[PDB]
């Protein structure tokens, strides 16, 4: 089944490894807003045999990392699944634990569901055809039981892959004595790092179907209650100021971007705000769309003509050609030369071809090998004085290769 | 429509509600008008259809004009300071009120002379150096 | 703002300026502190009395006439014709007025905080402090206004420069001529 | 030269609390006054010249 | 009943404490401007030596060094500026002590609100507080005048 | 931002931008100086009055 | 002293009064008593 | 100018001008603040004449110490200097009131 619940104040972590005590630095990271939707999800597996099939499982996003929290008796849960477009088209992640144990890889895994068959393997992947990378070591989450289920532990798991190193922010917090989410406060720190590289926006787990109980059955949808006792919450990048205590954790924080109240207590360095006004920021109406209205022209102006010349002029006259309405594609030219040098000036070759031009002006000629470098606005020597100078505020970029193959 | 946020509010220890106040603009056109990913700041979570006074320093969210003036604790410009009242706690932006009105007697004959004194202490508090610095 | 100041609606060189340090914070507090002096001098200047007088309903001061000084129903602004000659004499380039050509080009985070007094209660204290000063005299100053006649008052202020009661009681007529001429 | 941080100034044993992860210490300065010794595992105080 | 009031009030030395934590926090901002990029690989110097080298660490330095001294500039800018103020406000308790306190005062509303009788200075930290003590005719009564 | 990449549009950008900021400083540092100067006015209009 | 004013080794030094708040306090009631004998 | 080119001596020229430029501003910004100050004891001299110079101060301490009599004014480089005339009660003696 799935339900929404109210994410309270949770999912804050330490940013960085330093230590501190009574600052309340402020940061700018992902993180979870607090009071935000949070979104349950159950697995129906227990009547499986009798037929009727699971038929329980979606397609979660996991745009922008993901944040996790569920209650499992010893390792109900034991890992999650991340890739994209699902078939070897592209990769994916088959993050798993094993009793002290973990494997990860970013093999091209085509399956169709998430029951990782034990209480083994396979079942949820068909396709160990190009993997890329893998891992082990200690895993990471560790179970302690109070002898007792009263004692619920919570497994706090911050997901992200930031640029590879992939964060283990975690904490165990037993001291659940039923409610869900309980009000309070408690931080995250992070265990290993490693970096992969890959487009994510998909994201699954995996129970333990072979052997699973208290899945009760219902039609509950749209903001409304059912019990699933498993938590994923989405980060989005936002500003925190974090109260770090005299111990040196974190007691207490308030989130930059969810009320004013908060935007102020953020805005200046301190908890509390007495009376009086206060100026925080601005409010800007964001675009809708973007237009552009390049000229209607489709002719490509003559560039291969200029480039790939038999008869290019000397150096002390200079062919010159103007270059009229046209639209020129600055990326089918890499091919006209053998580019030895394409340093460029002012203007960036890079995203040249989103720009407009009053009038391009091309001049081709042959110089020596000690002298390319030579013409550049207000060199000097003998070309760079007497047969073609550039202005100081020349616009545009000079493009040289070696012609020692034909001009010998 | 860009233009100033101002954040109106009591003391912390006094409540956690706060009346937003934006810089010259008219409600009417921009700050009523919110979507997700549509205005910078994400915390207007804050109606803006509920409690919307115009002040002529722009109008003001969370605060419903009073009839009353008293003197006032948070200044917001062009004769208006919004405060904390008890209905049972919510903030209120009114006119300032100028002082206590008064009138006098005057009369091509009449004088007024007082007959019982009162002795007033007061203090004047003047900073007279500052905490020296080397660098 | 600084932000929109220097880096308009542009997220890399907002980023760009975020490392600069606290360089800006510290700079809405010098104009907020700016301001809040502005309202706090004229709050200074101006509020030196605790309750507003109002002028009797008849205006008789022994030849005295204050028409030009007194704000005069007439008018919408409930000014003094002097304070009108005045406010037209200056002209005042902004005001903050949720105007929405010099002044509108500022959409660049240069905005301009209305005064919190505004040119009406102001005009108020003044004309309070007036009706203090003209028919109470000093009294005012110090306690509750003490209802004195102005010719009266007149007599005691001459006292004060050594002059005596007897030449204003004995030129009353030609004072207020005088008087009424140099405020005319 | 505590894990590649510098600095010069005198050290000494340290009544902090460092957490088990946290590592270099600091104040509202931005500038580090504590630090752990990274072989020792012991909580060092800083204080400059 | 003085005392009391001042024991009792929010906040009557103000001014003494806008003064104390003025230079507070700009000392505090002044001291955390260390910590800023300025537009270089990092803000502290022992790693921007060793790690790259003199080439571009002069200019890296360079950078970091106008940055830091810009800072510093605007820290005694606005001190001058403050301190001038202080000198303002010391000279006006200079006056008001040289008079209010040596003598009566027939400035109105100067010493206090009111007639002004004495009044008694008191030490303050970064500052002085004066006790003026002020006649105040209180309750009156109309009479007929010629 | 439309015509350079960003390697050297960053070093553009801070120099524009260090610019900008000295140009708006010494706007605020006339203010205080302005307001100084009123504030001592305003205070000789207070004992005028 | 050699936390927040300890850590400015950062050449910011802030300078005892000459006057201190013992002698001060003297002058204070030196005038005071001046002004009520 | 000589040495270099146009090329590198515009950023070499732009580093010198803007540390140049930076040094002019701390200057007037000291000037202001000095002028500020100098405009502040130019009040005080023009009160101080009006009030010592052109008649008695009843305000203690004003005009010289001891009660004043009259302040006569010197012209002096880039200021002014008075010569307050005070009455000092000088010796005196004890005496029984009532
Ligand atoms: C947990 O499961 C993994 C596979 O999901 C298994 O990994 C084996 O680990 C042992 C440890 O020495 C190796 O010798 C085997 O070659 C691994 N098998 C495979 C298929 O890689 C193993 O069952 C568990 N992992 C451990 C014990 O580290
Ligand atoms: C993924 O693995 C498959 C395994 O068959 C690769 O398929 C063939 O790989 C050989 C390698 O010599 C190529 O010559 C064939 O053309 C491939 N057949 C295809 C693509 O249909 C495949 O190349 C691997 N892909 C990657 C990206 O490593
Ligand atoms: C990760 O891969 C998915 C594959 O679908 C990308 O989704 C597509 O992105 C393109 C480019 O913007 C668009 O056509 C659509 O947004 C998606 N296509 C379809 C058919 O849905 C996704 O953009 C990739 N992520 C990143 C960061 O590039
Ligand atoms: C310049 O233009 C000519 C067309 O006039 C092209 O010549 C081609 O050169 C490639 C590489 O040597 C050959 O494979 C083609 O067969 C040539 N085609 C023709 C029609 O000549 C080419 O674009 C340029 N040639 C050179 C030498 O730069
Ligand atoms: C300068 O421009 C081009 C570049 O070498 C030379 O070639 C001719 O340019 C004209 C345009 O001006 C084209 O219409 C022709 O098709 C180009 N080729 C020929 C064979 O004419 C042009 O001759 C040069 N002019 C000079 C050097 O005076
Ligand atoms: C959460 O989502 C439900 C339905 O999607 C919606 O009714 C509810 O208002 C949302 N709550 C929050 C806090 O976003
Ligand atoms: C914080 O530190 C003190 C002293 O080091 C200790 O007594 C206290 O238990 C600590 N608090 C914790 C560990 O939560
Ligand atoms: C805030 O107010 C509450 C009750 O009004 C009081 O208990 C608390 O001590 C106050 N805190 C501060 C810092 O003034
Ligand atoms: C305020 O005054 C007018 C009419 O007197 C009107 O807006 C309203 O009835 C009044 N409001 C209250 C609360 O009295
Ligand atoms: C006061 O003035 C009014 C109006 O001129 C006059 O009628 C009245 O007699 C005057 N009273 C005295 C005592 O002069
Ligand atoms: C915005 O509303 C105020 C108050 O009604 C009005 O004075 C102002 O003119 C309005 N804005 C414009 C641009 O008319
Ligand atoms: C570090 O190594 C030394 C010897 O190499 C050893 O005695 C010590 O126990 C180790 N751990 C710590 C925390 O010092």
């Amino acid at each position: 089944t799935q339900s929404y619940t109210n994410s309270f104040t949770r999912g804050v972590y330490y940013p960085d490894k330093v230590f501190r005590s009574s600052v309340l630095h402020s940061t700018q990271d992902l993180f979870l807003p607090f009071f935000s939707n949070v979104t349950w999800f159950h697995a129906i597996h227990v009547s499986g045999t009798n037929g009727t099939k699971r038929f329980d499982n979606p397609v979660l996003p996991f745009n922008d990392g993901v944040y996790f929290a569920s209650t499992e008796k010893s390792n109900i849960i034991r890992g999650w699944i991340f890739g994209t477009t699902l078939d070897s088209k592209t990769q994916s992640l088959l993050i798993v634990n094993n009793a002290t144990n973990v494997v990860i890889k970013v093999c091209e895994f085509q399956f169709c569901n998430d029951p990782f068959l034990d209480v083994s393997e396979l079942r949820v992947y068909s396709s160990a055809n190009n993997c890329t990378f893998e891992y082990v070591s200690q895993p990471f989450l560790m179970d302690l039981e109070g002898k007792q289920g009263n004692f619920k532990n919570l497994r706090e798991f911050v997901f992200k892959n930031i640029d590879g190193y992939f964060k283990i922010y975690s904490k165990h917090t037993p001291v659940n004595l039923g409610r869900d989410l309980p009000q309070g406060f408690s931080a995250l720190e992070p265990l290993v790092d490693l970096p992969i590289g890959i487009n994510i926006t998909r994201f699954q787990t995996l129970l333990a179907l072979h052997r699973s109980y208290l899945t009760p059955g219902d039609s509950s949808s749209s903001w409304t209650a059912g019990a699933a006792a498993y938590y994923v919450g989405y980060l989005q990048p936002r500003t925190f100021l974090l109260k770090y205590n005299e111990n040196g954790t974190i007691t207490d924080a308030v989130d930059c971007a969810l009320d004013p109240l908060s935007e102020t207590k953020c805005t200046l360095k301190s908890f509390t705000v007495e009376k009086g006004i206060y100026q925080t920021s601005n409010f800007r109406v964001q675009p809708t769309e973007s237009i552009v209205r390049f000229p209607n022209i489709t002719n490509l102006c003559p560039f291969h003509e200029v480039f790939n010349a038999t008869r290019f002029a000397s150096v002390y006259a200079w062919n010159r050609t103007r270059i009229s309405n046209c639209v020129a594609d600055y990326s089918v030219l890499y091919n006209f030369a053998p580019f030895f040098a394409f340093k460029c000036y002012g203007v960036s070759p890079t995203k040249l071809n989103d720009l407009c031009f009053t009038n391009v002006y091309a001049d081709s000629f042959v110089i020596r090998g000690n002298e390319v470098s030579q013409i550049a606005p207000g060199q000097t020597g003998n070309i760079a004085d007497y047969n073609y100078k550039l202005p100081d505020d020349f616009t545009g970029c000079v493009i040289a290769w070696n012609s020692n193959k034909l001009d010998s | 429509s860009f233009g100033g946020v101002s954040v109106i509010t009591p003391g912390t220890n006094t409540s956690n509600q706060v009346a937003v106040l934006y810089q010259d603009v008219n409600c009417t056109e921009v700050p009523v008008a919110i979507h997700a990913d549509q205005l910078t700041p994400t915390w207007r979570v804050y109606s803006t259809g509920s409690n919307v006074f115009q002040t002529r320093a722009g109008c003001l969210i969370g605060a419903e004009y009073v009839n009353n003036s008293y003197e006032c604790d948070i200044p917001i410009g062009a004769g208006i300071c919004a405060s904390y009242q008890t209905q049972s706690q919510s903030i209120i932006a009114y006119t300032m009120s100028l002082g206590a009105e008064n009138s006098v007697a005057y009369s091509n004959n009449s004088i007024a002379i007082p007959t019982n004194f009162t002795i007033s202490v007061t203090t004047e508090i003047l900073p007279v150096s500052m905490t020296k610095t080397s660098v | 703002d600084c932000t929109m100041y220097i880096c308009g609606d542009s997220t890399e060189c907002s980023n760009l300026l975020l490392q600069y340090g606290s360089f800006c914070t510290q700079l809405k507090r010098a104009l907020t502190g700016i301001a809040v002096e502005q309202d706090k001098n004229t709050q200074e200047v101006f509020a030196q009395v605790k309750q507003i007088y109002k002028t009797p309903p008849i205006k008789y001061f022994g030849g005295f006439n204050f028409s030009q000084i007194l704000p005069d129903p007439s008018k919408p602004s409930k000014r003094s014709p002097i304070e009108d000659l005045l406010f037209n004499k200056v002209t005042l380039a902004d005001a903050g007025f949720i105007k929405q050509l010099i002044c509108a080009q500022k959409f660049n985070g240069l905005t301009v905080l209305p005064p919190l007094l505004t040119d009406e209660m102001i005009a108020q204290y003044t004309s309070a402090l007036l009706a203090g000063t003209i028919t109470s005299g000093w009294t005012f100053g110090a306690g509750p206004a003490l209802q004195i006649p102005f010719p009266m008052q007149m007599a005691y202020r001459f006292n004060g420069i050594g002059v005596t009661q007897n030449v204003l009681y004995e030129n009353q007529k030609l004072i207020a001529n005088q008087f009424n001429s140099a405020i005319g | 030269n505590f894990n590649g941080l510098t600095g010069t100034g005198v050290l000494t044993e340290s009544n902090k609390k460092f957490l088990p992860f946290q590592q270099f210490g600091r104040d509202i300065a931005d500038t580090t006054d504590a630090v752990r010794d990274p072989q020792t595992l012991e909580i060092l105080d800083i204080t400059p010249c | 009943k003085i005392q009391d009031s001042l024991s009792s009030t929010p906040s009557a030395l103000g001014k003494l404490q806008d003064v104390v934590n003025h230079n507070a926090q700009a000392l505090n901002t002044l001291v955390k401007q260390l910590s800023s990029k300025f537009g270089a690989i990092s803000s502290v110097l022992n790693d921007i030596l060793s790690r790259l080298d003199p080439p571009e660490a002069e200019v890296q330095i360079d950078r970091l060094i106008t940055g830091r001294l810009q800072s510093l500039q605007t820290y005694v800018t606005q001190q001058l500026i403050r301190a001038a103020e202080i000198r303002a406000s010391a000279n006006l308790a200079a006056t008001k002590m040289s008079e209010c306190v040596l003598g009566q005062s027939k400035r109105v509303d100067f010493c206090g609100k009111g007639y002004h009788l004495m009044s008694f200075p008191q030490s303050a930290p970064h500052g002085v507080v004066f006790l003026h003590v002020t006649y105040v005719p209180a309750q009156e009564k109309n009479f007929t005048t010629a």
